[PDB]
């Protein structure tokens, strides 16, 4: 198509035009910035990781000592007689240590 | 009759907060996995701009 | 529970910016030796001392 | 009849239409106020049940 | 329904525009104020109790 | 039954306020805790700053 033939004459003189100004210093201090810029956003990317990797830790400690809070309710409910609260924590207990379980393969 | 349902009532309320809650949490995990994707694809997109202009 | 969930959220925040600063030491070995350099010879220094008297 | 082909191609342009719409913040806050709505209009009618039963 | 989509981005946007605004001064303040017109509401309740108890 | 009610109601506001109070004094600390954590993410950055002048 008729556009081609533009094409080329523009990609020539933005070619003649950069390549009359570029000299060793402007390049030297412009590769000094772009990986300045390029690493702290990809160390940004890299703390966006770790808070995911922190959060599902910490999720992970939450679930376990819930569980050892319902592990302490079924002693209660042991001491109170109460076999279907007891019982109730057992439960507490399996599915609770499931989603800990989740988490920890998650953070793997 | 009206407090065995009452009590099969109050069994399907658990049940069903039970897989609501967890889909839910696991909802929100799933998304966390797939923003720190968007972040390993936005890494590998500006080391090829870093390749090119160096 | 919506504005424990907004205080949750910004302690999280706290969290993965703490892991980014503990990153930032992570492989950098120079650092990474010199402290720990520093508390072991403090410690053989204080039991030095503690020998000593 | 006729009006199947309209039907296939006013489903495949919704299709496109939603697909450049969704994002994971919109899906997890509609999930959220979803789950609410059903929650309380199903412990409404569970008190019903319970007004029956008193 | 099509009205579906609509509540999904709207539910995007203002998810986003809420989540630019939020701060840990400000959601204390307000908690503090919507306690103590939940309790003083409440308290007038009781009162009317105590009325017809008295 | 009018003064049953009424020690039934003066134990829901004893439960209630002891849970409003409790949550809003944990909500104040886990904010103090957050505020902690803003001057840690300073404290990186600002170090981050004195690496590259330096």
């Amino acid at each position: 198509a008729l556009f081609d033939r533009l094409g080329r004459v523009v990609r020539a003189n933005l070619n003649d035009l950069v390549s009359k100004a570029e000299d060793p210093e402007k390049v030297l201090e412009q590769a000094v910035i772009d990986m300045q810029e390029d690493l702290v956003q990809l160390r940004q990317a890299v703390a966006r990781t770790i808070a995911e990797e922190k959060r599902t830790e910490q999720r992970l400690n939450q679930d376990t000592q819930e569980a050892k809070k319902w592990e302490d309710r079924a002693k209660l409910a042991l001491t109170n007689g109460e076999e279907n609260l007891a019982r109730e924590a057992l439960a507490r207990k399996k599915s609770l240590t499931d989603t800990a379980a989740a988490y920890q393969t998650q953070l793997a | 009759q009206q407090r065995t349902m009452s009590e099969n009532l109050r069994r399907n309320l658990a049940a069903l907060e039970a897989k609501i809650s967890e889909a839910k949490t696991k909802k929100n995990m799933l998304q966390a996995r797939a923003k720190a994707a968007k972040a390993n694809a936005e890494l590998q997109q500006t080391l090829g701009g870093l390749g090119t202009s160096s | 529970a919506t504005s424990a969930f907004e205080r949750m959220e910004n302690k999280v925040l706290d969290m993965e910016a703490t892991s980014q600063a503990a990153g930032e030491l992570a492989g950098f070995g120079i650092e990474n030796q010199f402290a720990q350099l520093e508390a072991s010879s403090g410690v053989e220094d204080e039991l030095a001392a503690l020998k000593a008297s």
